[PDB]
């Protein structure tokens, strides 16, 4: 819901978002699995873009 | 059994040309530290290049010239692919936020 409200159509208007008005779904990340296949293992993403800071 | 992803791989990097790799190596040799970075901090040029080979341009499966200018990796505008670079920076910030205050609660 946060992804939809902030990056798809921020303020209610699609033109300001960074996506082409494409709302997310559970399937977009989870491609049929309980852990997304494209998820990075811990310690592999640049520290500035991780959960630790 | 990729050491980065759970069930994904980028290894057959046929989408990256040889000139792109040569330019990457030359830029690494000529610049030990990054020249214009606003999001990726505390990393050398070699680490940034490794990230931009493995996860960026390996998660989209595109070439280094999709967002950059091969002659100068630090250039910001003047070529017809700058909007892609701007969107990519915004998508880096979004990912940081997303896994910083939503997957840190699990
Ligand atoms: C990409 C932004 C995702 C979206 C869209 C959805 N999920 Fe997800 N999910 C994502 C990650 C990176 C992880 C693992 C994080 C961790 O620290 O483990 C998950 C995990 C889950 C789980 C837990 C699975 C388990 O075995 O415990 C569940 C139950 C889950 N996610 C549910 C879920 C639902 C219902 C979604 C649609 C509303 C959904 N996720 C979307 C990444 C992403
Ligand atoms: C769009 C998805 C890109 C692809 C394809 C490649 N790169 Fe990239 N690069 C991108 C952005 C948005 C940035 C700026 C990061 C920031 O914090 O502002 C960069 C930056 C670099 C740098 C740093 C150079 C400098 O800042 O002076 C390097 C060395 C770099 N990128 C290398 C690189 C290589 C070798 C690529 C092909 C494998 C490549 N990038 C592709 C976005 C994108």
């Amino acid at each position: 819901k946060h992804i939809q409200e902030t990056y798809v159509a921020p303020g209610g208007r699609i033109a300001d978002g960074i996506m082409a008005g494409k709302s997310p779904s559970c399937w977009l990340c989870h491609q049929g699995a309980n852990i997304p296949p494209g998820a990075a293992k811990p310690g592999q993403v640049p520290a500035v873009l991780s959960s630790t800071p | 059994q990729n050491p980065i992803y759970v069930n994904y791989t980028q290894e057959p990097t046929d989408y990256i040309s040889a000139e792109s790799l040569a330019a990457m190596n030359a830029y690494i040799q000529a610049n030990p530290q990054p020249q214009a970075v606003q999001v990726l901090k505390g990393m050398t040029t070699a680490q940034i290049s490794a990230y931009m080979v493995a996860q960026v341009s390996g998660g989209l499966k595109v070439d280094c010239s999709y967002c950059h200018n091969i002659a100068n990796f630090a250039q910001q505008d003047g070529y017809p692919n700058a909007a892609k670079k701007v969107t990519a920076r915004k998508m880096m910030l979004m990912s940081a936020d997303l896994n910083q205050n939503y997957t840190a609660k699990l």
